[PDB]
């Protein structure tokens, strides 16, 4: 559309982007788990 | 209630102008940025491209590290608190070392040592940028008027932070890095030196600072008045004197008896502003080193009623 | 009696600025909150004249 | 006494008052009705300054000081020896300034150019009238105006500035100082750029406006343009004067304490007035 | 779902730059907030725990 | 309903950018309001609860 | 009135919707702040007193 | 007609706009009703 | 009584914008005035009525 | 001047209908407040 | 009908995706509010 | 994660590495200065007290 | 491909970048481990 | 890390070397000034105290 | 590949010299740090 990306390109771009997003969130979850064990905030 | 040409009443947006290529290394030149309609009402809408060479990089790296070092000290003074950082942003300060340390670099990092590091970055940043103005003019084959107009600014900047502290033999005489601190430094400078108003050179700089406002208000209004004859294209008027140059000449000739040219008015412009800092550097340099009290100096030189 | 779109746009922005500034100065605990909200809306309103 | 091109622009008309009664040139100057008022008010103002030196008892030009009437006289007349002369000179100065602006208006109409110059000059006059007329009237004493002396009108600035602590903290002053510094920065850049484009390296051709934009785009990544910079020059100067007029008209009328005390409102904002650490608390 | 189509609307270059700036500033803002508080200022509390002062 | 036609009138790029900024600013505004109050400052709550101070 | 639809003939739907969104959000925020300003209806303060948070 | 909208388009736009308005007003009434039950202001 | 020539002489968009802002500001100021006065301050009087404070 | 007589007249009819509706609700609210708390 | 040049069917699919995100976003918000109310109710 | 190389199809490596080089150094300076700021972890002061270098 | 690089060039570019990244991370881990032994912060 | 040499296929050597020299010099000064800041490690003062150059 | 215009052999040679300088710079740095740690250790 506006960006000129094909639907296959959008799916591939989203697939790797979500792979990064879950990889980023996975470390964030582990980071929050470690902090909560070390010093809980609730 | 007519069109005063203060703001453009219509905007046209053609292709971006990539600029001349006399001797400019196009590899170091970047691409064209956006077009700002808000800027287009007043002047040109196009932003960029900007040249980035060796001195450009050194200017940015030292300029960033100077900006970064002040910021880290600003965060440390805030206790790393974003709310405190915004609350005391203007009240933060990177003070120079205490008077006891003199010019020695033995000041503790939190007691003046950091300021020396930040000041070094600014020193390299500004001098590298001055060469950048010099080399950009040389690349396009233009005159070095900007380079020497800039060197007037550096002279005052060097005096306040580097030269005068050396003569006074103390980094404490320099300028703190802060919004309100360097205002307070300014006020404390006059009070210590006895009413800096009676500095003859400070008075001259105000004359040329007032005159620069006077001359630019005069010059800006004059060209906008004769912009209906295409007078804003000053370079062509220098090359081929049109009716705008003549009317602009005649208005001031009939007003105040004398006039200038389309090229000679800009010689007044550059010298009016250069003397702002040129006389400024001498005025600050003398204070303390030569005159410890200007009002007493004013009395002995027939500027004050007493004595 | 021949105000342009930009002239009328500025006049309304001044009215909006004063009005919204008072609105959020009462709503907020400080006059600055009104100034910010009133100023931003008026600037946004005055920067978008329909034409 | 005429330039090589001045003749074809010397035509009647454009006068606001007097028609052809005063429509003539004295040397290069154009007289007009308001120039006659200009010369009279200028000459009368100058003589009374010289006569005020006689009454003061000094001839040193720097020691000459036409002090305004003391605060006890309020906004009434004063003896000529102790304030009355200043009022006459101020009236003469006001008359000379406004007549000069209106004389420029006549020259504008005769040449067919815009009235930007007299409108720019009127900003200076209102800045002048702020200090000598508008501020003293609100404060109810001519003594709050400044003396007509080279180094005694600096005493007024220093004394009025320190009445409110460090005057730097005046917020309208900070705006105007930034404008004054910016205008001088623009003028140096603008003057130097045209000269660099008009007096280039020896042998090289005179540069074009594109080189002017190319230089400042290679320098700071943006060129405001030949039209923009002269618009910028006019607006930077007028804004500096407008905020300078504003800064004084609010001082001693709306704000009375130290200006540094004013800035505590930002520190005392509800959401961070009590957070520990930093500079304030 | 079909969220991949957001890339048809949004330029990947602009979003990733905007996201990269956004994530870092968010990470910096959160870390500073914790450092501001006397609790969670992990440098301060470790010094207290081992009696560094 | 026929709410899909709102995209026939609004540019999707500008709306998403405005919505992205709006939601983040709203989320920040709410989170700061919670921290401003003596209660609901979860950082303060934990410190008093676990005796960190 | 059934003839209100003609308002869209003279007003651009894009301009109105943007104006409406800002106006509604501004109005909603202001009312919420007014409730928070008063000691009553400050639901955050109300709960703290109710559950004895101080 | 500055907008260049046809009569039918204005009617269709208005019908959708009112539909959104009633949906918005319906939620607000429910929200006000919940608050009045929780804390009446009369 | 015509009252329809005003739409012919004036821009209808300007009239509607001017009326909308003025009336909204007027209605807003009246509500603020009532909240300012101890009487008709519906928030405060209801709190006293139901024994909130 | 953009609108003709018929366009302006219909526009005015729409405006008055909205104005009467606005006034009627304003009256209803004023009556309700006076019932709850008289001022006059 | 042509303010943005977007096809009517394109608007239908764009809105369908947009509502899907809106419900997904609001679903997490409800879960977030539910946990907070359990942890610290504000009523 | 195996397709992360696709990022170089979008981002210019020259722009990224300049952006990253500035980012990494400014981050490293910020962290190092934070440690120096604290009374602890100021390793220069720590060894000075350890080795009786105060006098 | 906005950058104009082919997939094989990107695969090569990533391989060098990740090799650099792991080496940079490897030294950082040793640096954090050495500091934690010398002065733990948890 | 053999493929490292590929960095010059993308980086311009002139730009990198200028950045390299600028970076190392600015970094070297910053450390030297940091050392001179602390009363310890100030090698122009420890010798002065060692040899009693200054009373 | 085309961003610099260099070939693989030129880059290989260019890198080899650059690392030669880098190891020389690194070696002198290591000797310098050892001298400081011997004369005045900071740990
Ligand atoms: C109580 C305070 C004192 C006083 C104390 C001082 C002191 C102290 C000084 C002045 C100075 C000046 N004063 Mg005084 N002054 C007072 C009253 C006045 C009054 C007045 C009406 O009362 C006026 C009009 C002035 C006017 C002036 C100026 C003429 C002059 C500064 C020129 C300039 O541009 O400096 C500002 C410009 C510079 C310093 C040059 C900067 C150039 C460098 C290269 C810029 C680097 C940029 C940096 C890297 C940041 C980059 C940022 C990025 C681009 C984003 N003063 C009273 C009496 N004044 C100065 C001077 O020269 O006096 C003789 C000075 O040092
Ligand atoms: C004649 C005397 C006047 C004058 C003259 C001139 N002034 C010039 C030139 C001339 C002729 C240039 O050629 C040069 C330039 O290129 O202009 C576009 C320059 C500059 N005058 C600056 C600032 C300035 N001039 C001030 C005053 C006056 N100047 C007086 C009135 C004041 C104050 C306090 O009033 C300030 C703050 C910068 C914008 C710029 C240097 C950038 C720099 O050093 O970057 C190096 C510093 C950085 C890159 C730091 C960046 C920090 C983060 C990254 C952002
Ligand atoms: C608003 C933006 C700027 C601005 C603007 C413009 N400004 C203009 C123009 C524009 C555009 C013109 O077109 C006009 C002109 O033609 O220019 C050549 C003019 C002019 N700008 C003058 C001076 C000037 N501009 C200043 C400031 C700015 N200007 C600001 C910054 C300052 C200061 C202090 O900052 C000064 C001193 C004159 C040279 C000239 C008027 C001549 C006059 O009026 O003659 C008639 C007056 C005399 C011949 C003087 C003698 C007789 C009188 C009655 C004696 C009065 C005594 C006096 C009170 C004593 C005071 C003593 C003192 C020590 C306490
Ligand atoms: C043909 O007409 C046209 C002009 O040219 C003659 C124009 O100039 C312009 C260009 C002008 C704009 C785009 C913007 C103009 C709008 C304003 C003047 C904004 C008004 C500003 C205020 C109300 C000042 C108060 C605002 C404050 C202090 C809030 C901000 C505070 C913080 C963020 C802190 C346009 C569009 C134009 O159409
Ligand atoms: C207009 C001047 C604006 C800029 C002033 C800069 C400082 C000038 C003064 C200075 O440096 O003085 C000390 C210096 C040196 O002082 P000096 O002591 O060597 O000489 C002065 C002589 N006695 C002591 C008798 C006063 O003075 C000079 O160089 C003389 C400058 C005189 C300028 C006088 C202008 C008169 C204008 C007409 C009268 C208007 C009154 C109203
Ligand atoms: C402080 C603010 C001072 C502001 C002064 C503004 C003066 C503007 C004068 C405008 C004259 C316009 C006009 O038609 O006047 C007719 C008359 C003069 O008419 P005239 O007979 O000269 O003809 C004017 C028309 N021309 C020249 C083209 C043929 O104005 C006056 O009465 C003189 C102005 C009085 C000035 C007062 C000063 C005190
Ligand atoms: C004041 O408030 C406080 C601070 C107290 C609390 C905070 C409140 C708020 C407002 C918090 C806000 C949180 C938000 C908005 C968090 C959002 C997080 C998100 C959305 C993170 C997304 C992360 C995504 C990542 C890291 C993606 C990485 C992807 C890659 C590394 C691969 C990229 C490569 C691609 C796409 C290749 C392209 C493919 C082709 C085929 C060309
Ligand atoms: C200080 O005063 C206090 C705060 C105390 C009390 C307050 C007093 C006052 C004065 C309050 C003000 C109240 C007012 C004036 C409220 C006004 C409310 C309005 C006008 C609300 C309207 C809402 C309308 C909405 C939400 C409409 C939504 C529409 C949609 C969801 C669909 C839009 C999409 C369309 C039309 C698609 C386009 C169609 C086609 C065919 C392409
Ligand atoms: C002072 O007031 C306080 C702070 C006390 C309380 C606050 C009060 C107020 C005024 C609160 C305001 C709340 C509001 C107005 C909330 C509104 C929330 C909304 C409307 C959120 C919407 C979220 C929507 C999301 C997250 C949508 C996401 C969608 C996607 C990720 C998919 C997009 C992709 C598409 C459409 C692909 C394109 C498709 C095609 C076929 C081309
Ligand atoms: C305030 O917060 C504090 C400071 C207290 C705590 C800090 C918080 C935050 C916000 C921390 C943020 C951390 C982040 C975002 C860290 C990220 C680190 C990363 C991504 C590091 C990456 C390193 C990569 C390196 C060193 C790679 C080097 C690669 C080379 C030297 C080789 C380059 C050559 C190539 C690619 C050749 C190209 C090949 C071909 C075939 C063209
Ligand atoms: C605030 O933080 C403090 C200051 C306390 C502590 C500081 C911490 C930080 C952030 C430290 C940062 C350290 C870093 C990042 C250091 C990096 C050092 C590096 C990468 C140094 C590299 C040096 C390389 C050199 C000297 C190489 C020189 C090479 C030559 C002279 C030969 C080049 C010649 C060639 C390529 C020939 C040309 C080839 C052809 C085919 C024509
Ligand atoms: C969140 O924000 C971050 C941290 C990301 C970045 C923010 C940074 C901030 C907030 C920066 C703020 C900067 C400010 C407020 C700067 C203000 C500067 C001012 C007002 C300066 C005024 C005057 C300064 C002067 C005149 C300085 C002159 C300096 C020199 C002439 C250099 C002197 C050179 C020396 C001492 C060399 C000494 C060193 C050796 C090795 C001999
Ligand atoms: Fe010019």
């Amino acid at each position: 559309g506006y960006t000129g990306l094909t639907d296959e390109q959008a799916q591939e771009l989203h697939s790797v982007y979500m792979s990064g997003l879950w990889l980023f969130s996975a470390v964030a979850i582990v980071a929050h788990l470690a902090v909560y064990i070390w010093r809980p905030w609730f | 209630a007519e069109y005063q040409n203060i703001f453009s009443q219509v905007q046209v947006r053609g292709p971006a102008d990539l600029g001349m290529t006399e001797d400019v290394n196009l590899a170091n030149r970047s691409g064209v940025g956006p077009f700002s309609t808000l800027l287009g009402w007043f002047g040109n809408a196009q932003l960029g491209p900007i040249y980035l060479g060796s001195l450009g990089v050194l200017s940015l790296f030292s300029g960033l590290m100077w900006f970064f070092t002040i910021g880290i000290w600003f965060w440390y003074q805030a206790g790393w608190n974003p709310a405190v950082f915004l609350r005391d942003l203007f009240f933060f300060s990177l003070e120079p070392p205490a008077p006891e340390y003199g010019l020695s670099f033995a000041a503790p990092l939190k007691e003046g040592g950091l300021w020396l590091i930040a000041s070094f970055f600014m020193f390299v940043a500004v001098w590298s940028w001055w060469g950048r103005t010099y080399l950009r003019a040389q690349a396009l084959g233009m005159g070095k008027h900007t380079a020497w107009a800039f060197l007037s600014a550096i002279w005052l900047w060097m005096v306040l932070g580097f030269i005068r502290p050396i003569l006074m033999g103390s980094w404490s005489e320099a300028v703190p890095y802060g919004i309100f601190s360097h205002l307070d430094w300014t006020n404390n400078f006059s009070l210590v030196h006895g009413n800096l108003f009676y500095n003859p050179f400070h008075g001259l700089s105000i004359a040329f600072l007032y005159g620069s406002a006077l001359l630019f208000a005069m010059h800006g209004a004059t060209i906008l008045a004769v912009s209906r004859f295409g007078g804003e294209r000053e370079l062509e008027q220098i090359a081929d004197r049109g009716t705008a140059a003549e009317r602009a000449a005649l208005f001031w000739r009939w007003t105040m008896g004398f006039n200038a040219t389309m090229e000679g008015i800009h010689r007044w412009a550059i010298w009016m502003a250069v003397l702002v800092t040129l006389t400024g550097g001498i005025g600050i340099l003398l204070s303390g080193t030569v005159v410890d009290n200007w009002y007493v100096w004013g009395q002995n030189h027939g500027m004050a009623p007493l004595n | 009696p021949e105000v342009s779109e930009f002239a009328f746009r500025l006049m309304m922005a001044a009215v909006i600025f004063v009005g919204v500034g008072i609105m959020f100065a009462f709503a907020g605990g400080h006059w600055f909150v009104g100034l910010v909200v009133g100023g931003l809306v008026a600037a946004f309103f005055a920067a978008t004249p329909n034409s | 006494a005429l330039l090589s091109f001045e003749r074809k622009y010397r035509v009647p008309g454009g006068t606001l008052v007097g028609g052809n009664l005063f429509d003539f040139w004295v040397g290069p100057f154009y007289v007009g009705f308001f120039g006659v008022a200009t010369f009279f008010f200028a000459a009368l103002g100058i003589i009374l300054i010289a006569w005020s030196a006689v009454l003061q008892g000094t001839w040193n030009p720097q020691l000459i000081s036409v002090y305004p009437p003391a605060l006890e006289y309020g906004l009434g007349g004063a003896p000529l020896a102790k304030g009355g002369l200043w009022q006459i000179i101020t009236i003469c100065a006001t008359g000379a300034f406004v007549s000069w602006a209106l004389r420029e208006v006549e020259i504008c109409r005769k040449l067919g150019i815009g009235y930007h110059i007299p409108f720019a000059f009127a900003f200076a006059i209102l800045a002048y009238l702020t200090l000598v007329l508008f501020r003293p009237v609100m404060m109810g004493a001519w003594g709050y105006a400044f003396p007509y002396g080279i180094w005694t009108h600096l005493d007024w600035v220093s004394n009025t500035g320190y009445t409110y602590g460090n005057f730097h903290y005046n917020p309208a002053h900070m705006i105007a100082i930034s404008f004054f510094f910016t205008n001088a920065l623009a003028l140096a850049l603008h003057g130097a750029l045209v000269l660099s484009a008009a007096n280039p390296e020896k042998g090289k051709e005179m540069r074009t406006p594109d080189h002017e934009d190319t230089f400042f785009r290679d320098l700071v990544g943006y060129s405001i343009g030949t039209l923009g910079i002269h618009r910028l020059g006019l607006l930077l100067s007028l804004s500096a004067v407008f905020f300078s007029a504003l800064c004084m008209i609010i001082t001693g009328t709306i704000w009375f304490d130290q200006w540094v005390d004013w800035w505590q409102w930002w520190v005392k904002l509800p959401w961070w007035a009590n957070i520990p650490g930093g500079i304030n608390g | 779902s079909k969220f991949y189509k957001i890339w048809m609307i949004f330029d990947p270059r602009r979003v990733f730059v905007a996201q990269g700036v956004f994530l870092f500033l968010l990470a910096v803002m959160i870390h500073l907030i914790l450092l501001s508080t006397p609790s969670y200022n992990w440098l301060e509390i470790s010094a207290a725990k081992y009696n560094r002062v």
